[PDB]
């Protein structure tokens, strides 16, 4: 029937479905394997096998159609594409194409594509005449991404002392300094869950590079968007190969006038993985020539000027014990145009924010704000100065707590 | 207009067009193959049939089978 | 037709310029494959093609010829120069070239020189016989250039203060040492519109070397002259290339008697990119052999005898937690002959431009103003003495708003 | 009589002509024309010239009078 259906289903559901078709046992396969089975039974009517993936080149000319669902791993249930469509469509690495496909003749180990339907989700005579992304001109961030919710909870909190702190707009490149055990998590999950409600327009990007499978799957179960993740069990390649698939299909979806934000989880490991893979002078344990290939992602981030935007906020780990996390952070020092400093100390009191605000904040806030916004903001910014991390925090908590909207506590101060 | 064929149509067709392969469809009721192009959106057949380069549409195609090759366009 | 009327055209009319020629897609590619296959198809008219650009010779003993629109990028739209044509013309890198061009010959890569017309905007016979830059003597400054306008506007208010604190001659030295965010973008922004108004026969180059993306668009549409920059997701040898070409293009020029300015942006970013491509004493980090190059680079600025200058005002960060910048600030102390200091708690109380003005200073001042002028600035400078750095500034921007000039002010205080 | 310059093409051509000791026919560009040899080639005055070993007797051939260089790789010329 449906490839993308198929892959959206239990695998015990999936078990009875391939029982009912005569076939025999297929409890002790992997699930690509179940697929690739199902499909190769099912293989009597002439139509109604419909697929649909991210195309990846590889350097012999040949390319593959691969599935968000998995992460984009390579398996048996791969669909294969031909030089000389490539050539025929103007096809590039990143592009979502959808069509029918059909079975492997003899000789060969991969369902192919028959006919093209829909090129990013556009027709495919449209979609070879768009301009390419180092062609296009960027900006500031002339616009804004708010935060807080109207809703008074205690979630709302967090959101309402980062829309106070350091504001957000499409086309920024943040960055977030972490400490261990801070709640990181919890404020990227924040993040995405106010995003997800605030604007549901733009398209979300989650990505992880080095975590645990608990992790992942509580991310996948709670975030309403694109969550794609490698664990650490993996080889670095494999790393290497979700970054890049991910930026080549964000840069194709701006290419169309679009407004996409990427979550990036500790960039610090996709230095390191690029250190590891990157061929052999030294600075302390990193190559010179391995961070290139990492901020070139970093660089991604801009405003476009003929519309669309690419949003990325990456998270940087500091007070590891490690030489090379230090000097990862200080080749990474003074790229972004957005800082948050998380702090220790107040996470060892148990105050739930735990931001530091007299480091952080954004440049060009001007464009971002009112100026009836801008002065409450310089004002509110001159009291807290003189008192300490705690004290600004308990003090912060303690006068939020009572109005809400971030609108009538500026009004409490008359 | 100009309805565009299979991917597998296209395979075989542009691989027919090496090594200067023949073809069979001459009336609609042998001939030398040279190569395929695309203009304006629409792609063409170009046939060199003894000198005249006739260029036979790909949307307007009756069959086309071979001594080794056979198959028909749908 | 010619290169540099089509180098300068939006991408969107040259797809239209190729589509009106019978040009199949070029819509996915990058300028300079579209200018080249533009170029190619209009070969077809023996005579017509125009072109210019400015020589690197390459350590194999051939040349190209490069433009200032891509900053000196090498790309497949160059112009090949033999060494036939090198040992003819007696040419050097640097040297501006204009003449004809011709379409590549089968098996060559490349458009080649036909006809050569214009050396450095003179005859090729006029521009053979010049003394060397290293055959002329070097003296102090004499000739002054005046930043003040006599507007009455705002942004005067600084240029002002700059011609009371730190005066300008034609071959100075100056150093900026700047803490982080205390203006230093919108002071370099001041002293270009000053330039280009007060002396337009002064040839202007600005420099950035570790710039944002949407800082460089933004400098490039403000500054009258000419801007050239690299961004921080380029390699270390990039970094070097860009500035080897733009000293040895200014000395060309004042072989011609011209006097040339360069504005460079950070001489701490050029200093860090000579340390990671010169081979292995690290000295804090830094290479002791890894600090020759950018003095030969901050060492070219003089006043010549024969008739020409070359004056260069470079930016050194300090206090921004590395110690490979502290390291490198201490090795430039006392090379320069104009500094000028800016002060953090003064841009903390939101007071620009900052000036700490009893720090900064020039040489020989007397050799620059007339006496009437260092009498009045002496009695300034002793009346300002007791005051502190906020309290200084305070008192000069309230004084310098009651007149238009800086003689107005000069008689107010009697 | 200001010798205008020739191409960067021939000259590089005419350069590898120099090169092996060639034997071409240049001559006079009004009707003179038969055999030569060019050896090498120098400037002096803004002016340039073709030294050459024509049976023995070295005579100088400016570049602003040659009208073809026929020789059995490089022939067609003309300038």
């Amino acid at each position: 029937m449906n490839l993308t259906e198929l892959k959206n289903t239990p695998v015990s559901e999936l078990i009875t479905l391939g029982e009912n078709m005569g076939l025999e046992n297929l409890a002790r396969m992997r699930k690509q394997d179940i697929i690739f089975a199902i499909l190769k039974q099912h293989a009597k009517s002439g139509e109604d096998i419909f697929g649909d993936g991210v195309l990846e080149i590889l350097q012999d000319g040949f390319g593959f159609l691969r599935s968000a669902d998995s992460s984009y791993l390579a398996g048996p249930d791969d669909i294969y594409v031909s030089p000389s469509q490539i050539r025929r469509f103007n096809l590039r690495t990143g592009d979502t194409i959808s069509g029918k496909i059909r079975p492997p003749k003899e000789g060969e180990r991969y369902f192919a594509l028959l006919k093209v339907n829909e090129v990013n989700f556009d027709k495919p005579e449209n979609a070879r005449n768009k301009i390419l992304f180092e062609n296009l001109t960027p900006l500031h961030a002339n616009s804004r991404l708010r935060m807080e919710r109207g809703n008074g909870s205690t979630e709302d909190l967090t959101a309402r002392v980062l829309d106070l702190a350091s504001p957000i707009g499409r086309g920024q490149r943040g960055l977030i300094v972490a400490p261990p055990k801070a709640g990181k998590t919890m404020l990227l999950q924040n993040i995405a869950q106010s995003i997800a409600y605030n604007h549901p327009d733009c398209v979300l990007m989650v990505l992880l590079i080095d975590e645990r499978p608990e992790e992942v799957t509580e991310m996948q179960r709670l975030v309403k968007g694109e969550v794609v993740a490698s664990t650490f069990d993996e080889p670095a390649s494999r790393h290497v190969q979700v970054a890049e698939m991910v930026i080549e299909k964000a840069k194709r979806l701006v290419e169309h006038k679009k407004d996409v934000i990427i979550l990036l989880d500790s960039i610090t490991r996709l230095a390191r993985a690029y250190n590891t893979v990157v061929p052999a002078v030294l600075t302390g344990g990193v190559d010179a020539n391995a961070l290139h290939r990492p901020k070139r992602f970093f660089g991604a981030a801009r405003n476009v000027e003929e519309g669309g935007s690419l949003t990325i906020i990456a998270t940087a780990l500091i007070d590891t014990g490690s030489k090379m996390d230090e000097v990862i952070y200080e080749e990474f020092k003074g790229t972004g145009n957005m800082e948050l400093h998380l702090s220790r100390k107040i996470a060892e009191k148990r105050v739930f924010p735990a931001i530091d605000y007299n480091r952080s904040g954004t440049r060009k806030e001007e464009l971002l704000t009112t100026q009836e916004e801008l002065q409450k903001m310089w004002i509110l910014r001159k009291i807290i100065h003189p008192m300490g991390e705690i004290d600004a925090m308990e003090f912060l908590i303690n006068k939020l707590a009572m109005t809400k909207t971030n609108d009538d506590f500026f009004e409490m101060m008359k | 207009t100009y309805q565009p064929i299979n991917c597998d149509d296209y395979d075989n067709l542009e691989l027919a067009c090496q090594h200067h392969l023949m073809l069979t469809l001459e009336l609609k009721d042998q001939a030398k193959a040279s190569d395929l192009v695309s203009r304006k959106n629409v792609e063409y057949l170009v046939v060199e049939a003894a000198g005249e380069t006739r260029e036979l549409r790909l949307d307007k195609i009756t069959s086309f089978s071979h001594p080794e090759i056979g198959t028909v366009v749908v």
